[PDB]
This record gives C-alpha cells, structure tokens and sequence, in this order.
DNA sequence: TCGGATGTATATATCTGACACGTGCCTGGAGACTAGGGAGTAATCCCCTTGGCGGTTAAAACGCGGGGGACAGCGCGTACGTGCGTTTAAGCGGTGCTAGAGCTGTCTACGACCAATTGAGCGGCCTCGGCACCGGGATTCTCGA
DNA sequence: TCGAGAATCCCGGTGCCGAGGCCGCTCAATTGGTCGTAGACAGCTCTAGCACCGCTTAAACGCACGTACGCGCTGTCCCCCGCGTTTTAACCGCCAAGGGGATTACTCCCTAGTCTCCAGGCACGTGTCAGATATATACATCCGA
C-alpha cells in the first residue's frame, strides 16, 4: 500500500551545502526551490544543444554542443568559470 | 493639544515595515472567491487545490507589486509625489501591453 | 452556487499596503478602480490557460501543475510549487 | 570472474548523478543519439551553479544569525549579485519579498 | 447586356444578361452552356465575393465587364 | 495483381498544402516517439486557413493603391491593421515594411 | 553542373493566392516572407504539441494535442476558425478512403 | 523680402514624408566600417556576406526607431515638445533593457 | 578607428522624424550612439559564436538570423 | 536652538513541531560483448569576397538671425493624511460525507518497417508586360497684410 | 478677414528586367502486407475537497479637521530652426586575383542493444533542539517652545 517513488535532487543538494558550509542546514521550501532551479537549467541548456545540433546536420550530441550552449545562455564570468569546471571534469574522467 | 504626526512620517514607517516583511497582503477567502467566480464562465461545477489557489496569489501579489513600482518611477518622473491613473496608463503602454 | 459582485473583496487597505511594500508615499483617490480592472484582466487569462490545461487532460480538479505550467507559458515562470 | 562497480561520478570526481543525467539525456526527446562526454559536462556545470548560489545564500543566512537557510535568505543572495540576477530576470520566488530602497526625493527635508 | 467571363485556364466565355437580372439565373445558364453544377462556382468580380440573393443591378456592372470563375472540388 | 492509379493524401482531404511532407517533417523533426495518421491533416488545414486570410488582406490593401502585384509594404499594412493579427506577430519585423502613418494630436499646429 | 535541391512552400502559396484573387501577382521578397512566416508557426505548434504530449506522459501525437495546441496559441476568432476548418478537413479525410 | 516658414511646418512636412515611405536612413559604407571594427574585437580575420549587413541593418533601424516612438510619448507625458537624455534613459529603464 | 562617428547627426534626425518626433535637444546624438553600440556588440557577439562552433571564416547571413532569433527579435524576410 | 512622549531595538524563559538520521529493500545502474553506421580526413572545383582607380554630384558641414519654448517664481483652494468610535466578518477548531483521483488487468486496433514504382516538384530558358522614370500643368497649402 | 508664392499631385509617353510559363528528369510519396505493443475500458480503494456550526477579536467603516501640494498665471533668456554658401566622399562602373565554401570517396571506431548481477536511493519511523511567543526594559526619534 506504499506509494511509487518521486525522484529529485535534495541528497545531492544537502551534499554541496555541506562540502561549502559545514555548519549549515536547510528547510523544505529552499530545497523546492533549488529542485526547480536545477530543472529549469537544465531543460534550457539542453534544449540549445538540440537546436544547435539540428542547424549544423549532425544527430548527435557531444561535449562541443554542451560548451557551445553554455557559452551563449551564461553571462560572462560564470561562463568561463563553468567552461573551465566541465574541461576539467572532461579530462579528469577520461583520464580513468 | 493631543500630540499627532505630520503628514508623511507614518507613510515612511509603513515603508518600511513592509519592506522588511514577507507575508502576504490580500485577504484569503474573499481572493478564493473571486477566483472561483472568475473561473466559473469557462466550465461549470469545477473544483481547485489549495496550492493552485496559493500560487495564484502570489503571483498576482508580485505583478501588482512590480506594476505599482513602475508606476512610482512614472509620476517621479513628472515633478509629482502623488500617483494618478495616467501613470498607469503610461507604465502598461511602454511595458508592451495592450 | 452562483456568486456575484466579488470584484469589491479586493479592499481600499489591501491595496493601499501593496502600495506601500511598492514604495509608494502619496496616492490619489481614482487608483483602485484601475487596480481592481488589472488584476481582473490577470487572473482571467492565468485562469483560461489553465483551465484549457485541465480539460485536456479529462479531469475535473484543477492542480497546481497547471497553474505553473500556465503561468510558465507567459515567460514569468515561478518557483516552490514543484516542476 | 568480475570486478566491483564504481560509479562514473566517483571516476569524474562529482557529486552529481552522471548516470541519472545520461538517462533523461536519453529519454528527453533532444536528439537521435547521445554522446559520451555530455553527462559530465552537464554534471560539472549544474554543480558549480548550486554551489556558487548556496555559498552566497549560507553568507546571507549567516548575516542575519540563523542556522537554516529560508527563501528570503535566497532571494537576498540573488538579487545582490548582477550576473546572477540577469540570469533570474524573468523568474520570482514564493515568499522572497523585495529589497529595501526608497527614493531620495521623498525623503524629508 | 455583354459580360465576358474568364476561368483559371484563360478560357473566356460571351453572356447576355439583363442588369435587374439575378446570379441565379446566371449559374443556371452556365448549367446550360457548360453543366458544372451549381454548388463548386465562385465568382469574383474585382475582388469580392457576389452573395447569391442579391442583383446584378445593385453591384452596378458596366458591359463588356470582366468577370472571374474558380471551381472548388469541396468533393471528399 | 493490379495496382489502383495513386492519389495523394492532400486530395483526399481537400486541400492544397501537401500532407506528405509535413508527415515527413513531423517524424523527422524529433517531437514524439510515434505519430498518429491524423495530426498532418489538422495541421495543413490550419496553416492553409492562416496564410489564406493573410493573403486576402494583403490583396485588398494592395487593390486600394492600384496595383497588381503584393509588396511586403502591403504584407505589413495588412498585419497592423488588423487587431488580432497584429497580436499574434507581436514582436516580429517585416524588411522593407515601414511604419503606420500617425501624428500625435498635440503637435499639431494651433488654431 | 550539380546543384542541390531546396524545398520551399512557393507554389502552395501561389495557389491560395490564385485562389483567392484571380488576378494578382506577388513579388520574392513577399514569397520569402510567407516562407518564414509558415516555417515560424509550424514550428510553434509542433513544438507545444510536443510538449503538451510529453506532459501526460504519452508516446504519440494525434490530432487532439494539435487541437488543444491550436486553442493555446491562437487568438479566439482565428482559434475557433481554424478549430471548424480542422475538424472538417479531418472529417472529410476519413469519410473517403 | 525673401520668403521663410515659421519654425515647426517643414518638421511636420519630413514627418509625413519620412513615414510615408520606406528606405533605409544611413549609408551603406560607414555602417560596414562600424560593424567591421565592431566584429574585429572578438575574431581576427573574418569576412562576411553583404545579406548579412544587411540584415543588421534593418534590425538596428527597426529598433532604433520603436525606442524613438517610446521616447517621445515619454517627453510628451511631461507636458513638454521636446525629448531629452532622461526621457531615453526612463524608457529603457522602464522597458527592462537597462538594469 | 573612431568610425562611430560615421552616424552623422542628420541621419539620427531622419530617424526620430520617422519616428515621429518635431524637436530635438542637443544631446539626444551621444547616447543614441552608445545604444547602438551596445545593441550591435551583442548581436555581433552572438552571430560571431555561432560562426566559431560552425568552424568556418566568413559569417553568414542565416546565422545573423539565429542570433537575432535567440533574443526575441525574430526578423523576417532573409531566408529564415 | 532644548525637552517630553512614542515607537522600536534588546535581553531572558519556554515549549513545540520540523529537521536530521537509522533500516529494508527493490529497482535502476554497472560490467562484458557484438555489429553496424555516423563522422573524420583527403582531394578537387569554382564561386564569391576583397582590393584598386576615375568622376560626378548630392549630401554633409559651417555660419547667422530670431522667434518660441523651458524654467523659475507666486497665489490659492481643495483633496488627502491622521486620529477616534463603531460595526462587520475573517480566522480557528472541530465533525460528516462522498466524488473522484489513483492503481491494476486485459485485449484489441493502430502504427513502424520493407519491396516495387511512378508521377509530383525542382532546375534551366525565355518572353513580354507592369512598373520605373522624365517633362508638364493643375491644385493645395502657408504666411504677410 | 484677403492674395502671392512654393510644394505636391495627376497625366502622358518611353524603356527595361523580372515574373509567369514550358520541358526534362530523378528521387520521394503510394500501395500492399506483416507484426508487435500502447492505450482504452472495466473494476476497486482510499483521500482530500466541500459543507456546516460556533466563538473570538482584529480589521474595515464612517467622520471630523487641518494643511500641503497640484495647478494656473506671468516674465525672462537663450537655444534650436530655417536658409544660404562651401567642401568632400558615396556611389557607380569597371577590372583582377585568389581563398574558402561545397561535394565526393573511403575507412576506422563509437554507440546502441542484450544479459547478468548487486548496491544506492527512497519510503517509514523517531528523538530532540532552533526558533517563535511572551514579558520586561533601554534607547532613538519626532514635534513644540
């Protein structure tokens, strides 16, 4: 008689919040709100990388398009920053 | 001989006081009934959520609150203090709206 | 059960405090008119869109999904009632 | 005989779900076929975005000496900051207020 | 009087008729001249559309007018 | 074992937008798993019905200058005059379309 | 000499004009303006179908999303309009076979 | 004596002739040289078709002009004739565009 | 490189009577050319990316269009 | 320029409901292997972009006289802010009841996929009529008097 | 009130270039048949949305009074507007040279699909302390003399 299983992004959320500010909590109505704000950038971004796919005659999608489309939604600081923080990632995983 | 305030001080008092606040200003039930009679025209014998109601609310809330904003910046505008309907009138025609 | 003449719930303080939180320090006596006739405006588009998003669905209760889908439509998204 | 799994965001060094994004990736409808560099680079970019939002929000909560974190804490972090309140330009958040400016005509002499 | 009625092929056909005469009458010759049921017609005259109860002599056209035919299928 | 003579899906229907290729499009264009036979109909209908109306007013507006042929001077003479229309391309320009001839009343000279 | 081909609503349009005013002409420009114009509104319509059918968690578009996107977008005179022309088009399609 | 005009007729006569028509209002070559030297700062050595410029035309004098109209309705509501600097800067403000 | 200053003042009063304005101050020039400026920085930016991930040399006119698309400022008429 | 009264900020007890954490478990993610097509790379064609030179003429630049508009100052009377006594209904705490949201089986009709083929739509040519352009006269406005 | 100049419009004749139509063909939309599963219909369960009643008290209403600001009127001073004269570079036409866009052929490798296995994330239950209330007190601030 248990319910089904509603996905989300709070144990991730909590985990970052830790990692930045060891002695700090959080109430239910900001978690909501950082769910929502995770999907909502996400379905941006994604849905540019499509568009930007489509244009060029191409069917698929790879870490090009991803930068691509970060570099033109984001303002300028945040989108080197986050250039830099994906290259990293990029590299660090296909190092292993 | 009873001690009054000129006009002014307790504008600025209020100002701030909600300035500082967060909750909301409308009443609740005379809002859900005026939502419920404004969606009756569509489809008859509906029903609603709580939450449906709350995020009408509060969406019309920060509308208002933006709209009344512009407004101020309108009649500043002018050499004036006192807001009037023209403003108004000006602030929804720049904005884009019909 | 049939309601009228609800328009005037909407009172000359509630609207004098949203004028307040707004920044506002003097206010003429012919602005609660306009008010009241904004807000109408508002809330029957908001409540048209989702009201057309109910009924496709073949329900009969209107939830909260549809108001922020609904207000999402606008280009004026809003965020903690889930989505 | 086989070896025991580590999760691809152990291996990228993340904290967010890689295999979770390739999934809706997948199933979103976005294209034909997904690569296998994307998950990560979305991962990296989604979690630089949390954490630079709630160190920001942590500092105003702290400001105001309280523990938790409410939406007016949120609200005051992004609307302080210009780059991230063009990003939110069209987005309001329940229970968040305004901020404390008056004009200085009305101020009194 | 004399108006020249054109179609979409260019193929231009004579017709007598009287200015108190109605279009009715006029479908029902082009029955008689070509048999194109009377329903697919549509006739333009400059641009608007002719409504079927009213008269040639209200729309006050002049001889030797040049008056266009379209056929819509509708079939289906 | 004798073939029937073809005949498109568009003259079925009635129409003159082709229902082929906006089928083809709609299943190429990544929107759902699987497409039902009944959408591409519905959809030349309605882009039919739009660019009819379109080009009945841009017709008439050129027919009051004396002309024959449309110009996008007419296109955009149509559209802003017309109340709804001009509600639906609401942030759209049109080259070479100018603007609505108005004055305000103020400037006007006196007396 | 090995030109690629390009697909364009030209003659379609050029028949509604016909159709319309039987004696009129039109102009490229006017041609490459009613081209996007088409292009822009079925991309509106098909991408808010999908949208609505990714909603109610549904595989298939049929013709009622493309309705319920129709009334969405659209004003209310052209939305009713265009709502009697589809269901008529839709209904005469299946009548014949 | 040599005939004048009062101050205001000949502005009404290049209202209604300026908006009577439709023709682009800026030459051609010093928009290129503007949008080159533009462009150049964010890659070296590019090129670019003429359609393009032209289509950056356009859109530039499109805008150009709305904000314009804006403008003017914003010195008008100050029972004033003439637009100023603030009128603009109320106009964008208001609009959205300026922060 | 002071081309900015190609925009001759004639030409921004040509604009403003087709806009519809009868008198102009003189400073009205200074910040219409720094709106256009910026206006035309962000455009140019924007059609300037797409052309680098296109990995081509020359812009194009279709991706002017994208750009000025992606801002809501859809332009018609170019072969979009 | 001082001094009284009011509103707001500060310190302390206390008690409650939401936050943080421990368990089971089951479903979704990870490891191993194939097979096939999408994309990277080299080579060729030629079209479209850039650069330079002469002229010529319309548009840009500069100067001057002056009339009309922007701005400051002044007077007045009415609408709006503030405080007080009275009336109204919003808010809170329970108790009933059932319509309708949500989940599970099943079974059938509807859409994807493949092979043959033929008529719709696109590229190249051309041909002539609608529209652009020049010269001329009739008309319609504006500004002294 | 009235009449002399300028600016604009309607008309007629002439030339050109691009829009509307004709051929030829190749690739994509039809036609016919098969097969797999997505969803439509029926049934059942349980929650939350609607309705009602009583009580309390905080908020909305109406009224009296004073004063500050919105609005009209007048005068000054100066700064854009209209017109004439001089300068310059935009535009059109023509002529060369070459870089980079656009296809085409070939091949290696990157990802989808399948099977097996197991552990991480979610729902459920529980304890305890962070903060919201209530009470009292000290300080900043406003208006009058």
């Amino acid at each position: 008689r248990r319910k089904t299983r509603k996905e989300s992004y709070a144990i991730y959320v909590y985990k970052v919040l830790k990692q930045v500010h060891p002695d700090t909590g959080i109430s239910s109505k900001a978690m909501s709100i950082m769910n929502s704000f995770v999907n909502d950038v996400f379905e941006r971004i994604a849905g540019e990388a499509s568009r930007l796919a489509h244009y060029n005659k191409r069917s698929t999608i790879t870490s090009r398009e991803i930068q691509t489309a970060v570099r033109l939604l984001l303002p300028g600081e945040l989108a080197k920053h986050a250039v830099s923080e994906g290259t990293k990632a990029v590299t660090c995983y296909t190092s292993a | 001989k009873p001690h009054r305030y000129r006009p002014g001080t307790v504008a600025l008092r209020e100002i701030r006081r909600y300035q500082k606040s967060t909750e909301l200003l409308i009443r609740k039930l005379p809002f859900q009934r005026l939502v419920r009679e404004i969606a009756q025209d569509f489809k008859t014998d509906l029903r609603f959520q709580s939450s449906a109601v709350m995020a009408l609310q509060e969406a019309s809330e920060a509308y208002l609150v933006a709209l009344f904003e512009d407004t101020n910046l309108c009649a500043i505008h002018a050499k004036r203090v006192t807001i009037m309907p023209k403003d108004i009138q000006l602030a929804r025609r720049i904005r884009g709206e019909r | 059960k049939v309601l009228r003449d609800n328009i005037q719930g909407i009172t000359k303080p509630a609207i004098r405090r949203l004028a307040r939180r707004g920044g506002v320090k003097r206010i003429s006596g012919l602005i609660y008119e306009e008010t009241r006739g904004v807000l109408k405006v508002f809330l029957e588009n908001v409540i048209r869109d989702a009201v057309t998003y109910t009924e496709h669905a073949k329900r009969k209760t209107v939830t909260a999904m549809d108001v922020v889908y609904a207000l999402k439509r606008q280009g004026r998204t809003l965020y903690g009632f889930g989505g | 005989t086989r070896a025991k799994a580590k999760t691809r965001s152990s291996r990228a060094g993340l904290q967010f779900p890689v295999g979770r994004v390739h999934r809706l990736l997948r199933k979103g409808n976005y294209a034909e076929r997904v690569g296998a560099g994307a998950p990560v680079y979305l991962a990296a970019v989604l979690e630089y975005l949390t954490a630079e939002i709630l160190e920001l929000a942590g500092n105003a909560a702290r400001d105001n000496k309280k523990t938790r974190i409410i939406p007016r804490h949120l609200q005051l972090a992004v609307r302080n900051d210009e780059e991230l309140n063009k990003l939110l330009g069209r987005v309001t958040i329940a229970q968040g207020g305004v901020l404390p400016n008056i004009q200085s005509v009305l101020l009194p002499k | 009087m004399q108006i020249f009625v054109k179609t979409l092929t260019g193929k231009t056909i004579t017709l007598e008729v009287e200015p108190s005469d109605t279009i009715e009458n006029v479908k029902a010759k082009i029955q008689d001249k070509e048999g194109i049921p009377p329903d697919q017609q549509r006739l333009i005259f400059a641009g608007k559309q002719l409504e079927d109860g009213r008269t040639l002599s209200d729309y006050n056209i002049q001889k030797e007018s040049t008056l266009h035919l379209v056929l819509r299928l509708r079939g289906c």
